[PDB]
């Protein structure tokens, strides 16, 4: 989603979803590769992105997400 | 009480400056002595009240207006748009004065005078009084010189450092920001080695 | 007397602008650190 709408909201509010900002994308395409993803480049999401938050099976929230950026 | 001393020049006497010196209390009004010279003799007068109600009512006017006036002419409150003339015989010690307009002449008033006997001590207290005037303005463009420097200093002080403030908070942030990420790489690595051994055991 | 009334308001504006800039230091202050370094001391509770 370039901007929200209340179908975003709809799909936030289905959850079934997993719903991503745009830049990154762009990031990937500026990559010439898919970056993988991480709350840097989301609204929301569905558990399973977050029992991967360690980049593997061990969280559930946030006060966390930044690699070492300004 | 108010003083009011001013240099003329009769039209007998055009290289003769004249002094007119005025006395009363806070109202030309009232009534008020009057005192002319010319550095080698001096002549007193006097007026009263009615004698100004008399003139302003034989001016067609409003008393307090023609008090302006002679404010005006008097105690030197006249205007560049305004023209005086002053006459006097010290012979007949009769004093009149009068307004320029209309390229011709207006006697405003006319005073019965009197030669002083003692000119000397008349001078000395108005020229003892004088001095003190410089004087008092003297000290205080002093002091007044005094904090003009003072002011001019600290605001050249506040505006320097006021720059280098906003330069230091534009500063700070990039500070903060890689103290910070480093620590968070560190603390990343010590999630990294736990998670690792809990994958282990 | 008018030179140095101007000293004065000069003076006195410059205090007012150091103080907004000083508040906006306090606020990028706080912003960062106080409870700011809990995405530290939540990385502290993902080590617990």
């Amino acid at each position: 989603a370039g901007s929200e709408n209340i179908r975003v909201k709809n799909i936030i509010l289905s959850n079934k979803h997993d719903v991503v900002k745009p830049a990154w994308l762009l990031e990937c395409f500026k990559t010439k590769s898919f970056v993988p993803w991480q709350p840097r480049f989301m609204i929301h999401m569905c558990p399973s992105t977050k029992e991967h938050f360690a980049r593997e099976y061990d969280c559930y929230g946030d006060s966390y997400f930044i690699d070492t950026d300004l | 009480m108010e003083r009011k001393i001013s240099r003329i020049h009769l039209v007998s006497e055009p290289s003769i400056t004249h002094f007119l010196q005025v006395s009363w209390e806070k109202t030309l009004e009232s009534g008020f002595v009057i005192t002319l010279t010319d550095g080698h003799s001096a002549w007193t007068g006097t007026v009263s009240e009615s004698e100004i109600s008399q003139e302003a009512d034989d001016m067609a006017m409003e008393k307090g207006k023609y008090v302006g006036e002679l404010r005006k002419a008097l105690l030197s409150g006249a205007g560049p748009a305004d023209v005086y003339t002053f006459n006097f015989s010290k012979e007949s010690c009769y004093f009149f004065f009068e307004k320029n307009l209309k390229d011709v002449s207006f006697r405003l008033g006319s005073f019965n005078l009197e030669k002083v006997e003692n000119p000397a001590e008349v001078i000395r207290e108005l020229i003892c009084y004088c001095l003190d005037t410089i004087a008092e303005n003297q000290a205080k463009n002093e002091h007044l010189q005094k904090e003009n420097e003072r002011l001019l200093r600290d605001w050249n002080d506040v505006q320097g450092r006021f720059e280098k403030c906003v330069s230091a908070k534009e500063a700070l942030e990039t500070d903060l920001y890689k103290r910070f990420i480093l620590v968070l790489n560190e603390k990343k690595t010590k999630i990294r080695s736990l998670h690792n051994k809990l994958l282990n055991a």
